[PDB]
């Protein structure tokens, strides 16, 4: 019958049935066992107290199979309600996915969950054909990591492909640490998720960092209230920027990479000096932590600084990007000429695991 | 007047100048248009042209070619190399017993005398260590008496390999030789001489050759996969599973259970028999040659913080301070230590102070990591956990604004 697009994340899920336009199933990619003996999802969290929690996924990297596998079982039954067999599957993947994840994640697939066919895309170029583009970078930035992925033709370019290990996992820890340095505490597991909360609601990228300090070191307009689950309120002031400025100033959490603005350059740069325009004026954002306000206008301008004066930049980033790998993932999965490119059970039942290896 | 220069002039001043002549005349006759413009303007601006041909290869790529001062450098390594030695020659010139990171000072300016002590000193701060030597310098071909410039007690006694590029020119009257290092010396005898009654240090060098690609980290890929491809495979059916775990993505798992011992602490077989195998890995084809290699170290690495202010090196007291610290030394790394056949610089740590250039003596534990494929991008080599590192020195250079470190060290195991 209907195909399916099943987008993994290192925090998130983002599972539902081509053709639609945004997920229908978005769970935490999370297993649970204790000290009768699995538990996957939201009734993991729930349970948190008789059980330990694994992320089977780290810096969107597969890292334990076994836990993939409740993920993916949770996924087909306990979420979306069909099965594995009935529905042609698209899965999405990080850039530089190793050979042997990718080989594994068919036989799973295949070999355990019987599929009549399947699909495997990367995640950023997803992200950038929702978008109607097929040449551009990608910006892609999730729960565990992110990266500036450079695409020309439908191709993700390894050699300049860019890896930064924080997102946005690392800037909750971190909004946790100086609300913290302020007078408010943040110490359980449940109460990080109440930070994270904040950081969505209220934080935002200021446009030029210092004018944001001072204009907050020297008046009270830029001060919101949060209101806790019950009763009590805390307050935010520097701390609503300071946080999501640790993308282009790693620093602030001791790490001395480059930031956002200059991994973008970087990869660019790393490209054929022909396609480098096109890049720039096809920088395409996506992930949970790209949705601070303030974000697209400070990438233009730190980009803009740092390109020839002569280039035109284009920083695009769409209200529904914080789930667009997903939707370029229904967009591609629906597509009537798309159809005769799975891999079909009979495609690897016979020829093999190595089948998968679809650079076009 | 030599039909064929001997391997060492000596003292013979008059013959070394006869045949370099002769001999500057030809060589220059075999520079095209660029070489000599170049070769033009080293005369008239050599300080600064060799200070940029000794620290040229810590910038990014597009640092390094948008460089004005670069167009120069191409042009003056090509000339060098234009002409290949012969067969072996030997070479002297001065140093400062700085450069040996010998701090303090032989004996001062008005002195014409030598402590003991101070002597003594020195013999044990460079006996048997490599010192790795880089940028372009003048040289000269027969040892200086009466009538030369004498302007250190340190005299150089090099003996350049058989295809050394070296490069003698006319200036004004006087003939001056060429060269571009690019080898670590050992130092094998210092001996006390004198000349004009004057009393000065002699040391007798000679060259390891060690492979070092700096930046062409291209050049240096094709030496890697030349190989490491054979490796990607022969790597056997459990430490092929095993490999596949500080090249999972995430190392700050696997370092940093190292760093603060978890092996005899807190023992966790999960990981042990991991390392283990992840350990000979490295040990299945171990470094086919003397390979020089560059790791972009953190504060942690050498006992501070992104914010310690001993870690502003803008201040050359901090330096002083790093190197009284570390210069002599020999620190060991409890984790698999990471590092790149080449020197430039990347986003990944972009704005990392500590550069570790390291010289990896034939036959040790290590591997191209970047050998796989799709993982492949970064041109990386792994070296194996608790070895132990040199540093027998420590320079500096400006990146932009901010000063950061080169630490000459060999592996010593
Ligand atoms: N650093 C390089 O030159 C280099 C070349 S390739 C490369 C790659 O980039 C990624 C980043 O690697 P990395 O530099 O984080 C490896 P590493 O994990 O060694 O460094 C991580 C952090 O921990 C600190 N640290 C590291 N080793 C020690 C130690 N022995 N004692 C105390 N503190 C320590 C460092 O200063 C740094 O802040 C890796 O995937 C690696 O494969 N890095
Ligand atoms: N408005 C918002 N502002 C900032 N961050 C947000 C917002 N909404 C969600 N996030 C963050 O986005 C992250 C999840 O986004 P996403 O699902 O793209 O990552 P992932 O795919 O789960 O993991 P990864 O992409 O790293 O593999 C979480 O850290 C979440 O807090
Ligand atoms: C449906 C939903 C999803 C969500 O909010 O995102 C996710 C949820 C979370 C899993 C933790 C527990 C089980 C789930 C709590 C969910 C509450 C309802 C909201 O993994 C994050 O916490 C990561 C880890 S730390 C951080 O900063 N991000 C973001
Ligand atoms: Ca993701």
């Amino acid at each position: 019958t209907t195909a399916l697009v099943c987008d993994n994340g290192s925090g998130l899920v983002k599972a539902g049935f081509a053709g639609d336009d945004a997920p229908r199933a978005v769970f935490p990619s999370i297993v649970g066992r204790p000290r009768k003996d699995s538990y996957v999802g939201d009734e993991a969290q729930s349970k948190r107290g008789i059980l330990t929690l694994k992320y089977p996924i780290e810096h969107g990297i597969i890292t334990n199979w076994d836990d993939m596998e409740k993920i993916w079982h949770h996924t087909f039954y306990n979420e979306l309600r069909v099965a594995p067999e009935e529905h042609p599957t698209l899965l999405t993947e990080a850039p530089l996915n190793p050979k042997a994840n990718r080989e594994k994640m068919t036989q799973i697939m295949f070999e355990t969950f019987n599929v009549p066919a399947m699909y495997v895309a990367i995640q950023a170029v997803l992200s950038l054909y929702a978008s109607g583009r097929t040449t551009g970078i990608v910006l892609d930035s999730g729960d565990g990591v992110t990266h500036n992925v450079p695409i020309y033709e439908g191709y993700a370019l390894p050699h300049a492909i860019m890896r930064l290990d924080l997102a946005g996992r690392d800037l909750t820890d971190y909004l946790m640490k100086i609300l913290t340095e302020r007078g408010y505490s943040f110490v359980t597991t449940a109460e990080r998720e109440i930070v994270r909360d904040i950081k969505e609601k209220l934080c935002y990228v200021a446009l030029d960092f210092e004018n944001e300090m001072a204009t907050a070191a020297s008046s009270s307009s830029l001060e919101k209230s949060y209101e806790l689950p019950d009763g009590q309120v805390i307050t935010i002031g520097n701390e609503r920027f300071r946080c999501p400025e640790t993308l282009f100033q790693p620093s602030f959490i001791g790490m001395e990479s480059a930031g956002i603005h200059e991994t973008t350059y970087n990869s660019i740069m790393k490209c054929d000096i022909d396609i480098r325009k096109d890049l720039y004026a096809n920088n395409v954002m996506s992930g949970g932590t790209t949705m601070y306000p303030g974000i697209a206008d400070r990438m233009q301008k730190e980009i803009t600084a740092l390109a020839p004066s002569t280039m035109k930049i284009k920083i695009i980033a769409p209200p529904e990007r914080k789930y667009s790998v997903w939707i370029g993932g229904s967009i591609l999965a629906s597509l009537s000429t798309f159809q005769q490119m799975w891999i079909t059970k009979q495609e690897y039942d016979e020829a093999g695991p190595s089948i998968v290896h679809r650079k076009c | 007047a030599f039909i064929e220069r001997p391997e060492d002039f000596l003292k013979d001043k008059e013959n070394a100048i006869q045949w370099e002549k002769k001999e500057a005349e030809r060589v220059e006759k075999n520079l095209d248009t660029l070489e000599k413009e170049a070769l033009e303007l080293y005369k008239k601006d050599s300080e600064q042209i060799s200070n940029y041909s000794q620290t040229r290869q810590y910038f990014y790529d597009y640092q390094i070619e948008s460089n004005p001062r670069e167009k120069e450098y191409k042009n003056l390594r090509n000339a060098i190399s234009k002409n290949k030695i012969d067969k072996p020659i030997n070479v002297y010139y001065f140093e400062s017993p700085e450069k040996f990171a010998f701090n303090k000072e032989i004996r001062t300016e008005n002195q014409n005398e030598i402590s003991l002590e101070k002597f003594n000193e020195l013999k044990e701060t460079i006996q048997d260590k490599l010192f790795k030597q880089d940028g372009f310098k003048d040289v000269s071909l027969y040892e200086p008496g009466n009538g030369d410039e004498k302007p250190t007690p340190l005299l150089i006694h090099l003996k350049l390999p058989k295809n050394t590029g070296m490069l003698p020119y006319i200036n004004s009257n006087d003939v001056k030789t060429l060269i571009e290092q690019d080898y670590s010396i050992k130092i094998d005898k210092i001996v006390r001489i004198v000349i004009e009654g004057k009393q000065y240090i002699k040391a007798e060098a000679s060259i390891v050759n060690s492979l070092d690609f700096k930046d062409d980290v291209s050049k240096g890929d094709l030496w890697g996969k030349e190989n490491y491809s054979d490796w990607s495979n022969k790597l056997t059916p459990n430490e092929l599973a095993d490999v596949n775990d500080y090249m999972r993505g995430g190392y700050t798992a696997i370092n940093n259970y190292l760093i603060s011992n978890g092996p005899l602490n807190n023992p966790n077989p999960e990981l042990d028999s991991k390392v283990n195998n992840i350990e000979n890995a490295l040990k299945l084809t171990p470094i086919p040659s003397n390979l020089i290699v560059y790791r972009r170290s953190g504060p942690q690495e050498f006992g501070l913080t992104l914010t310690s202010p001993e870690y502003d090196f803008n201040k050359i007291e901090n330096i002083d301070a790093f190197k009284e610290k570390w210069e002599g030394k020999v620190i060991t790394y409890p984790n698999f230590i990471s590092t790149s056949i080449g020197s430039v610089n990347m986003s990944a740590f972009a704005k990392r102070k500590i550069i570790l250039r390291i010289n990896i003596p034939k036959d040790s534990p290590g591997a191209y990591l970047s050998a796989i494929p799709g993982y492949a991008g970064e041109y990386e080599v792994l070296l194996n956990h608790g070895s132990k590192f040199k540093i027998n020195k420590v320079d500096s250079y400006k990146d932009g604004t901010v000063t950061k470190l080169i630490l000459d060290a060999t592996l010593i195991n």
